[PDB]
């Protein structure tokens, strides 16, 4: 009869192995296979004609293969295929299940762990089936760490190692973890995944670590644990007082997020003099306090975290252990290459393999094996018990039970009677054997015997094949089958030994079977009855040894190295090879870097392709070649495969509130009282209460759980200072983390050296290489590579200093040489700094510490820079150099100045003289120049060119705070309208350069900026102004226009924009057509009536709504939000035109503008606007709007306006859609002298506006070829430069008007267009003349020392009682005086949220809001602590101001001390 | 600069007994002398499924290229010299298949 072996499935692209092999007579024969699709046998893909005789003893191989036939998605296509074979004698073939799982996705994430701003380095190996290169086209898909899509991109598979581009982490990210999946573009449903954390950096304090009595929680301890918690400054002297608040946690894994923490976790035991401690019975704190009442009942983690805030500064420092795994029993049995069907009359082998919590072999232990079976008489067995113990080189407890051959099942006990243990903490199993039953009474056993847990490649394998038992021997031949990575790779025959009984095979480990294999063995019994097979097999673990052996060594093999030293690195292998180098920090993984494997993690992984499954061989010869990973095509028996085919897996006071947790009823609700009571004292509960949105159902939460715990601190106890533990559960981290390095791929023929010098930098390098050629995939052993120098000094300079105060420069030596040692540290007298000496101060150090320094002294030269540091040590002097930067007191910068050069009087007049003169404030902060820039650049467009290609990097073009999700879309603002310019204008030939590229540069520029937001995106699909806040429908439109602009040229998600338009509409779009606004932001001021200013504000919304769904609507055009959009436009009609405010107007004007021009309505709307304009020279040389309306006050005192420019934007864009063309010309004539040098001053809604209009004119006018040729020039000193514009040069360098002289600008004849801007930059002492928008109260209070300052708005004439909208405060800090990071975070972490952003940027404190209202003030508090000694200090500034109107400047000087 | 992947046929001949390994060789060139194709062939059969290493030495390698052609190279002798200026198409070829006397 004749055997066919073939997988248990097939894949596509994959060169399926098929043998065939038979006991056929001497005629030789022919022999073609071939794959045929489901019923009807017409497609063939492709055959083999393999023809076999008694030369090849009737056996042979054929590559078949399905390629990619059907394609069509939907249908369910390939499910289930035809195989088919051919001859002389006979013809079959069978139907069987395939798939779409051709080879696999490696996701080299370069490292594990990043924080904000990052880059991540990422590339991919991939192998097909058959683990090679496997060319092709692969796609990856970033998922932020909620689940929703953030990315794409694909790319061309030249070798293997696809190289994808680097992805940077957001300014401002989604804390958490990140996942990478990859995916084959073409056909194939291969799954690539991997993974990354984001983890918010900050900055440490001071160092606290925590350490565990033991690593794990055996049965010793159960009441009890010691842990110790050490911290301690840098300047190595450990701390004394400092509250100690330590939480507890159960858990699942180390890749799980969240764990489920315990109440009852102490705390305060207050760090005494760098340590304190406790001991931790784990009985109490799990029973009630979770789902673990029993010991037993755990074998997942215990999770640490601690917090040791320093009672002498009021710092904080937190500190975490992930997990501490508890267990039962210190040992863990696991049956070892031991097949769990018995054979019967064979003794059956059982291996059982002691090993450790850590999972290391574990020798000289007792093993108890109880045991029980039952005929096949249905008469059941008690065995007897066995023990033997455990090896000493192997950790194999070796058994061995003779079986009374009508045995069945047989199940058994395994189980450590360690002398020592309670007997409960015994390790212990339990498993089941069965008999391969067969009716020819015939059965199978092969064995073999080596001493080593693997089988290296090379050595033999002598396996024995005792046929025990078949009613007879009149065996043929022996016949074997070894696959490995589920293909078959190796057969063939012996002769049967004619006399005696069994027989030695031996056959070859062969590299092919490299990492695993199994192999099986049937012979062909002749019952009289019928043709049975019969077999067994095993499964062969062996040695991993790599196809190409891959080694990198270090030039210099010095176990250490000088930091910036250049050393050669060196790649070798046996064969021509790619390889991958990649150089971390190694400091990610680290803290015990798990035993598991290296090379391993692949190779674990890589071989899940093995179909079958088991310590080997089955139940039936047919379940034998089943588990094989096999189904075979014989006549004679069975070669079935029952059903579907097998799942195969592994068988081969604080406390009272707390208890309040009992009016959950929703998580938030959990912290509206959490938070609830946090710890304020400055105002009441129900003070608190009232600040809290989000709902009524909490507010009960919080007044309830605050009064609970504001009684207790009157009871616990000038230090008091209750708490409640919970860092949010967000991912924060006390560490930075390089980004790593030689990250280049290789082609190298056996050897490849590559010198390069080391990063200066303080860490220990660990530069891993992957490998891959045509053998595979091999990892190469790492090679670490620490970087450091013996002894050093650092100087930590402050951001800046006041002309004229004392500074004092602090710094700290570094001695990591063994022994102490002798140093000198002296400070370079640089010409207008301050000093001591008119100095060599030798000191000494303590070995592998530091020893503080300090140097004190007062610039009077503002600006002067450089400091040369230097110390001396016997085999040593080293000078890091530093720079200073000093300031004087109260800056502000007026730079109305500005012209358009007009040779050709193209706009309203000649224009090629103007004069910028010296204007000396009588506020001038003495002896400080006056320094101005002049910006001078060729079009109107010009200076929005020059912004966005002479820096890189996107860029904000204000001062203004970052804190809004607004702004992280002013970001991309000003690229891509200079995109929509450079392309629909196409206008690319500007550059010199080559252009192409110039592009993509923007191109990305845009995508980044456009990804910089998906932070503020929430789950709806509805955006958001500052992370998390309830969803603002205000902006989740502003972000709709911005999103549908870039549309243009940056594809945007469908589906996503999709949700986002159907989010407004269908929720917040009145029974009126207008839309109403989710959460409480005002971004705007309106005026008018309490009444007025709703139904203004009302039509602003729905005005701004309009516009955002309108720009983008073309990428989800839908019935049902055309709908909307007219729903919505009528509202505009029906309600604008009794004109409230010009303002108001000109959104509803420019909206209807981006739709249905020709509503008559819209002509008396357009009307209206176009009525209330008013102008400059006649004719017209200016034409502008107000922010009124008719009132006419007539105030436009020389001054433009945020609002102001806003307004004349939305009249200039909708004139601009009506094609208007002399309206318009001295509309922009303005704008562009409005705009300030760099970007469009006035703040944000304006200046996108402000610049889609000069773009989009500067695309509907026609250009006017450039030719200019100014001259800058002081009015009595000698000439300064002077320039010929063109075409060429328009971008030109900015100039920083030195001397003293009145300037001028003046251009000769010429054509085109110049905007000359210059922005004069003076330091002034007294807001005493400004005007005050805001009323403020600032000052410092001692109750060590904290900040109290505080606010009212200014209601303006006209203006509504409610007070601000959108409002920034901020508050400048005197030179070095840190301010209370914890204490910020207090007042917007929370639901009693009185703020919703803070930042702490260069030395100034920034909090943003939504109101100022104008009922009372309204105060922030913060403490403060100095950093250092600071001589007579210049006061810092409170200043605050309306984000949207700038123009609401109550600037204030004040001082921090009373000295 | 081709790289094809193909495949061979490995079945050492122990008399009535056969051990055959399927495996691949691997083509870096559009078209390859005949001499390279032999020292690559016997190259791995003696670097990898025991040739000239004891009994192993007698055999005959049949290079398939096209559906009627058979031809082979004598293992007891490397004396094709002649034929060595013979070259041979890298894609055309379709199967690789050797079978081994000790
Ligand atoms: C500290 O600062 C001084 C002045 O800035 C540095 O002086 C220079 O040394 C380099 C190296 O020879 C010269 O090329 C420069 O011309 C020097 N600058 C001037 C204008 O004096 C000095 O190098 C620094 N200290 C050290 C030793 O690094
Ligand atoms: C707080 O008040 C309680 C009840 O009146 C009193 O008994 C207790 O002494 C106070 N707390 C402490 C420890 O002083």
């Amino acid at each position: 009869t004749y055997v066919i072996s073939a997988p248990k499935i097939f894949r596509v692209g994959a060169s399926e192995n098929i043998v065939i092999q038979v006991y056929g007579y001497t005629e030789a024969f022919d022999a073609t296979i071939s794959i045929k699709s489901y019923p009807d046998k017409k497609f063939s893909y492709s055959s083999g004609h393999v023809h076999l005789s008694s030369e090849n003893k009737f056996q042979n191989s054929a590559i078949l293969t399905i390629q990619p036939k059907q394609l069509p998605g939907g249908q369910n296509p390939v499910s289930y295929v035809y195989l088919e074979v051919v001859s002389k004698h006979f013809s079959k073939s069978k139907r069987m299940p395939i798939t779409y799982d051709n080879g696999f996705l490696f996701i080299h994430t370069d490292k594990p762990v990043y924080t904000p701003d990052q880059s991540v380095k990422v590339r991919v190996y991939s192998l097909n089936d058959d683990l090679k290169p496997a060319k092709r086209e692969t796609v990856l898909t970033f998922i932020d760490p909620e689940g929703s899509e953030v990315d794409m991109v694909e790319e061309i598979d030249h070798i293997g190692i696809i190289s994808f581009p680097d992805f940077k982490i957001p300014s401002n990210p989604r804390y958490g973890m990140w996942t990478i999946k990859a995916k084959y573009k073409e056909d194939f449903s291969t799954t690539g995944t991997a993974y990354f954390e984001v983890k918010e950096y900050v900055l440490p304090h001071f160092s606290v670590s925590i350490e565990p009595e033991y690593n794990f929680i055996g049965y010793k301890n159960f009441k009890n644990f010691e842990i110790t918690i050490k911290a301690r400054y840098f300047y190595n002297k450990v701390v004394t007082e400092a509250d100690v608040y330590i939480t507890f946690g159960i858990r699942e894994d180390l890749k799980d997020d969240q764990k489920e923490m315990m109440q009852t976790a102490m705390q305060n035991t207050m760090l005494i003099n760098g340590i304190a401690q406790v001991t931790f019975d784990s009985e109490t704190a799990v029973k009630e306090l979770s789902y673990y009442s029993l010991e037993d009942l755990n074998n997942k983690y215990l999770y640490i975290a601690v917090t040791v805030i320093e009672s002498t500064g009021g710092f904080s420092e937190e500190a975490e252990i992930p997990g501490i795994k508890y267990v039962l029993s210190p040992y863990k049995l696991n049956l070892v290459a031991t097949p769990l069907f018995l054979k019967p009359g064979i003794p059956y082998p059982i291996k059982v393999q002691v090993k450790d919590s850590l999972d290391q072999l574990v020798g000289g232990v007792p093993v108890t094996l109880n045991a029980q079976t039952i005929d096949v008489n249905q008469e059941t067995s008690d065995l007897d018990p066995s023990k033997s113990v455990t090896r000493v080189d192997d950790g194999v407890a070796s058994f061995v039970l003779n079986l009374p051959s009508g045995v069945t099942v047989l199940e058994f006990n395994v189980k450590t009677d360690a002398p020592d243990l309670p007997e409960e903490n015994q390790a212990r199993e339990g498993y089941r054997a069965i008999a391969y039953s067969s009716l020819s009474q015939s059965y199978l056993y092969i064995d073999w015997t080596d001493n080593h847990k693997a089988l290296l490649v090379g050595e033999h394998l002598n396996i024995i094949v005792t046929p025990k038992s078949p009613y007879i021997d009149k065996i043929t031949h022996y016949n074997y089958l070894i696959l490995s990575k589920g293909k078959i790779i190796h057969f063939g025959t012996r002769e049967k030994f004619s006399d005696a009984s069994y027989q030695s095979i031996n056959i070859p480990v062969t590299q092919n079977m490299v990492p695993s294999s199994r192999l099986l063995v049937y012979y062909i019994v002749t019952g009289e009855q019928t043709a049975e097979l019969v077999s067994d097999s095993v499964w062969l673990n062996i040695e991993e040894k790599c196809g190409n052996q891959l080694q990198v060594h270090l030039s210099p093999d010095a176990d250490a190295y000088s930091p910036g030293q250049t050393v050669s690195l060196n790649m070798a292998t046996g064969m021509d090879s790619w390889v991958a180098l990649a150089a971390v920090d190694s400091a990610v993984y680290g803290v015990q870097r798990g035993a598991k494997k290296p090379l391993e993690r692949v190779f674990q992984f890589l071989e899940k392709s093995d179909l079958g499954c088991g310590a080997g061989g089955g139940l039936n010869n047919a379940n034998v070649f089943h588990l094989a990973g096999l189904t075979f095509l014989t006549n004679a028996n069975a070669d079935d495969s029952q059903e579907n085919d097998e799942p195969c897996k592994e068988i081969l006071l604080q406390k009272k509130i707390e208890e309040i947790a009992a009016k959950y009823k929703h998580s938030v609700v959990k912290k509206c009282c959490y938070d609830g009571a946090c710890v304020n004292n400055d105002e009441t509960c129900e003070q608190r209460a009232a600040r809290i949105s989000l709902g009524p159902r909490c507010i009960k939460a919080f007044t309830e759980c605050c009064v609970v715990a504001s009684q207790l601190r009157a009871n616990i106890s000038g230090r008091l200072h209750m708490k409640t533990l919970l860092p949010v559960s967000k991912p924060e981290i006390r560490s930075y983390f390089p980004e790593s390095w030689l990250w280049e791929v290789h082609l190298v023929p056996r050897r490849k050296q590559l010198q390069f010098a080391l990063p200066d930098s303080l860490t220990t390098w660990e530069i891993q290489g992957i490998g891959i050629s045509n053998t595979g995939i091999c990892v190469a052993d790492t090679v670490k590579a620490k970087v450091f120098k013996d002894v050093f000094l650092e100087m930590n300079i402050p951001y800046s200093v006041v002309r004229g105060e004392q500074i004092q420069l602090k710094g700290t030596v570094y001695n990591y040489r063994t022994s102490g040692m002798q140093f000198c540290v002296k400070m370079s007298a640089v010409e207008g700094i301050c000093t001591s000496e008119s100095k060599c101060v030798r000191q000494k150090v303590e070995g592998s510490s530091s020893h503080l320094v300090t140097f004190t002294v007062l610039p009077l030269e503002i600006g002067l820079h450089n400091i040369n540091f230097s110390l001396e040590t016997w085999f040593g002097k080293e000078i890091l150099v530093k720079t200073l930067r000093v300031v004087p007191e109260g800056v502000k910068r007026e730079s109305y100045s500005g012209v358009t050069l007009d040779p050709r009087g193209i706009y309203g007049t000649i224009s090629r003289r103007k004069e910028f003169p010296y204007r000396i404030p009588l506020d001038l902060v003495p002896k400080t120049e006056i320094k101005r820039i002049l910006s001078v650049k060729g079009l109107l467009v010009g200076e929005i060119l020059s912004a966005v290609l002479s820096q890189e990097g996107i860029n904000i073009l204000t001062h203004l705070p970052k804190g809004s999700a607004e702004a992280e879309l002013m970001s991309v603002v000003p690229v891509f309208y200079v995109f929509h310019y450079l392309e629909t204008g196409n206008h690319w030939n500007i550059f010199h350069s080559d252009p192409l590229i110039e592009k993509q540069k923007l191109k990305k520029k845009l995508k980044e900026g456009m990804l910089s937001i998906m932070s503020y995106r929430n789950a709806d699909y509805s955006y958001s102004v500052w992370k998390g806040g309830s969803a603002s429908t205000w902006l989740t439109a502003f972000a709709l226009r911005v999103l549908g602009q870039v549309n243009k040229y940056v594809e945007q998600n469908q589906n996503s924009i999709c949700n986002s338009l159907l989010w407004l509409v269908e929720n917040y779009q009145l029974d009126n057509g207008s839309f109403k606004e989710n959460s409480q932001y005002q971004p705007i001021k309106l005026q008018g009536t309490l009444p007025v200013e709703a139904r203004e504000n009302s039509l602003y919304l729905t005005a701004f709504t309009v516009i955002g769904i309108r720009k983008a609507f073309d990428i989800c055009p839908l019935v049902k939000i055309d709908t909307a959009l007219i729903k919505a436009d009528n509202f505009l009609l029906e309600n604008t035109l009794p004109a409230q405010s010009t303002f108001t107007l000109a959104i509803s004007a420019y909206a209807l503008s981006l739709g249905d021009k020709t509503h008559p309505q819209f002509r008396s709307i357009v009307s209206a606007l176009k009525r209330e304009a008013l102008v400059k020279g006649n004719p017209p040389i200016y034409r502008f709007w107000k922010d009124n309306l008719q009132h006419k006050d007539s105030s436009v005192p020389n001054t433009g306006t945020a609002r102001m420019v806003e307004t004349t934007a939305y009249a200039l864009l909708t004139s601009l859609n009506l094609k208007d063309i002399n309206y318009v010309n001295p509309v922009i004539k303005w704008l562009s002298e409005e705009q300030r040098y760099g970007g469009g001053f006035y703040s944000t809604q304006d200046t996108i506006n402000a610049i889609e209009g000069l773009t989009e004119y500067s695309l509907l006018v026609k250009q006017l070829r450039l030719s200019m040729d100014i001259d800058v020039s002081y009015k009595h000193k000698g000439a300064l430069h002077n320039y010929k514009m063109t075409d060429k040069n328009f971008l030109g360098r900015p100039v920083e008007v030195l001397l003293n002289d009145d300037l001028i600008v003046s251009t000769g004849f010429g054509s085109g267009l110049a905007t000359v801007h210059v922005t004069t930059v003076v330091h002034k002492t007294s807001t005493s003349e400004e005007v005050c928008s805001f009323y403020l109260k600032i000052d410092t209070q001692d109750i060590y020392k904290r900040i109290v300052a505080c606010a009212s708005y200014k209601p303006s004439r006209e203006e509504s009682s409610s007070g601000s909208s959108h409002a920034v405060m901020d508050i400048s800090l005197p030179t070095g005086i840190s301010a209370n990071e914890e204490d910020l975070k207090a007042l917007v972490e929370g639901v009693d949220q009185l703020f919703t952003d803070y930042q702490i940027k260069d030395g100034h404190v920034i909090l943003q809001l939504n109101s100022i209202p104008s009922s009372d003030f309204l105060c922030v508090r913060f403490r403060i602590f100095e950093l250092f000694e600071v001589g007579f200090l210049s006061p810092a500034t409170f200043t605050v101001y309306e984000y949207h109107r700038p123009d609401k400047q109550c600037t204030m000087f004040y001082s921090t001390s009373n000295i | 600069s081709s790289e094809t992947n193909t495949h061979l046929f490995v079945n050492k001949v122990y008399g009535g007994n056969l051990d055959a390994s399927i495996d691949s060789f691997s083509i870096n060139k559009e078209e390859v002398s005949l001499k390279e194709l032999d020292f690559k062939i016997r190259q791995h059969l003696v670097k990898n499924y025991g040739l000239y290493k004891g009994t192993t030495k007698y055999g005959k390698i049949t290079i398939n290229l096209k559906d009627g052609e058979k031809q082979e190279i004598d293992l007891g002798d490397k004396l094709q010299f002649e034929r060595m200026g013979d070259v041979l198409n890298s894609k055309d070829i379709n199967k690789i298949e050797v079978t081994l006397k000790q």
